């Protein structure tokens, strides 16, 4: 699965 | 398995990138493995496409996310170019896999590590760097800056990263978001306590390519 900073 | 693995130092890990404005950290994930695995395999490092993941891997969403195992999937029963001839965009385009000539390398398959299993994991690693997942929407994540990571944070995993070594307290993950984030781009996140999910959620989906 998978986010930006 | 001994007490510390580090593949960086046996010069299996490429520099720390970063995805930018754009979900592919699955892609990222990926290709770290794939760096690793040909490393061990072969006795060379090189850097792989994320890029090509991106924009040829359709059963994942593109800069909206995606699964590393369908990517690795995709180099096992496809294959994967260099990262210089199929270079980070930051944004989803067509395929171009075809138009690049033949692939880079191959990988023979993909496997699962059994999950919630702390040792399973470690064994993992301490064979090749691995494909995990964690929770990194916790502005205690986002905002690390270096030491043994416990949290705060839940088990809803929602960012894909890899782990490439490990100590007594820590598992240590290479992350995608620059070399400013964390330690110099890496994270040593606790472990060893009582948590079959792992701190942020890490044991939860962990895959790793096969090769030779």
């Amino acid at each position: 699965g998978g986010l930006s900073l | 398995i001994p007490e510390y693995v580090d593949w960086r130092q046996k010069g299996a890990v490429t520099p720390v990138k970063n995805q930018g404005s754009c979900g592919s950290c699955w892609a990222f994930s990926a290709v770290v493995t794939i760096e690793g695995i040909i490393k061990i395999r072969t006795g060379n490092l090189n850097q792989y496409s994320e890029q090509e993941l991106l924009d040829c891997d359709r059963r994942s969403y593109g800069c909206n996310g995606g699964y590393p195992w369908s990517a690795l999937q995709l180099v096992a029963q496809y294959g994967i170019h260099y990262r210089n001839t199929y270079p980070y965009e930051g944004v989803q385009r067509y395929c171009r896999s075809r138009e690049k000539g033949p692939y880079a390398a191959k990988t023979d398959g993909v496997r699962q590590v059994q999950p919630y299993n702390e040792g399973a994991l470690l064994y993992s690693i301490a064979n090749q760097p691995v494909s995990v997942v964690l929770e990194a929407a916790g502005k205690d994540f986002q905002l690390y800056r270096g030491g043994i990571f416990v949290g705060p944070c839940g088990n809803k995993v929602d960012h894909a990263v890899a782990a490439v070594g490990y100590g007594p307290n820590y598992i240590l993950i290479k992350n995608s978001w620059g070399t400013g984030w964390g330690e110099n781009g890496y994270i040593r996140i606790k472990r060893g306590t009582g948590n079959s999910y792992g701190v942020c959620g890490l044991y939860t989906s962990s895959f790793y390519p096969v090769k030779n």
